[PDB]
């Protein structure tokens, strides 16, 4: 969730 | 021996993003400046691991290769390491960047933020062995570099395409241990021995939680 955004931005 | 040409690119590129990372002054003003208490001491702890948080998956995103694996080992490095890399970032810290009272006051606070003395004798005893090593910054951005591309981790579907990324910073951190400290040929064992020690943190992290912020939730539970 919030890793995943981190993560792919 | 000394660094190829292409191993000197693998080390700027990880400095680069190393470097970069800074602690925010505001979080080290709120150090020096926040009441004295459990509750607030431990506020500033979960500010700072939050903080830490987003500078892992920043440094993590710009290591070569981590962005080509698959996205479900990409999220158990990070979870399987995010304990690991914030103690030996918080070694970093609390044995050089300091001015003249941040480093006692911190200490005081970490103290006294409610953590149990059976954790808390641990990670002065970390940042003690660690700091005896001398080790300079190409060091910390490289062993972080190593702890995050762990093989080992569980719940790792490749593993032998995290050892492909790993294997060329291990052999740049032992060429950097022969150049730098000659006189001691075991500095680089030394390194890797502090390692295992680092390890038994997460035991004790799991045991504390036992016993926050959106970020820190995910990543941990
Ligand atoms: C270069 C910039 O690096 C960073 O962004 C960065 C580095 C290190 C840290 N460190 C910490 O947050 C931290 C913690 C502890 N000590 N400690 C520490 C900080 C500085 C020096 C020495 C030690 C113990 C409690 N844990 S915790 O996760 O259990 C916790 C969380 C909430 C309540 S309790 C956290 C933060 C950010």
């Amino acid at each position: 969730q919030l890793l995943r955004y981190l993560l792919d931005k | 021996m000394e660094l190829t040409p292409d191993q000197q690119t693998l080390l700027h590129f990880i400095m680069d993003s190393y470097n970069k990372q800074r602690m925010p002054q505001e979080i080290t003003n709120k150090i020096l400046k926040e009441a004295f208490s459990a509750e607030e001491n431990f506020l500033i702890l979960t500010e700072m691991a939050t903080n830490h948080v987003q500078v892992l998956v920043e440094f993590t995103k710009k290591l070569p290769g981590f962005q080509t694996l698959d996205h479900e080992d990409q999220i158990a490095l990070l979870k399987g390491s995010a304990v690991e890399a914030m103690f030996l970032r918080s070694a970093e810290i609390f044995n050089k960047k300091l001015p003249s009272g941040h480093s006692d006051l911190l200490e005081a606070r970490i103290r006294n933020s409610g953590i149990s003395d059976e954790y808390i004798t641990p990670m002065f005893s970390f940042y003690k062995s660690i700091g005896e090593l001398k080790m300079t910054q190409e060091e910390y951005a490289l062993l972080t570099a190593i702890v995050i591309l762990s093989p080992d981790r569980q719940y790792i579907k490749d593993r032998e395409a995290v050892e492909k990324l790993q294997e060329p910073l291990l052999d740049v951190l032992q060429k950097l241990c022969k150049i730098h400290q000659p006189e001691n040929p075991q500095h680089f064992a030394c390194l890797l021995g502090r390692l295992t020690e680092l390890r038994t943190f997460n035991h004790h992290h799991a045991e504390m939680l036992m016993s926050f912020t959106p970020l820190l939730c995910e990543i941990w539970d």
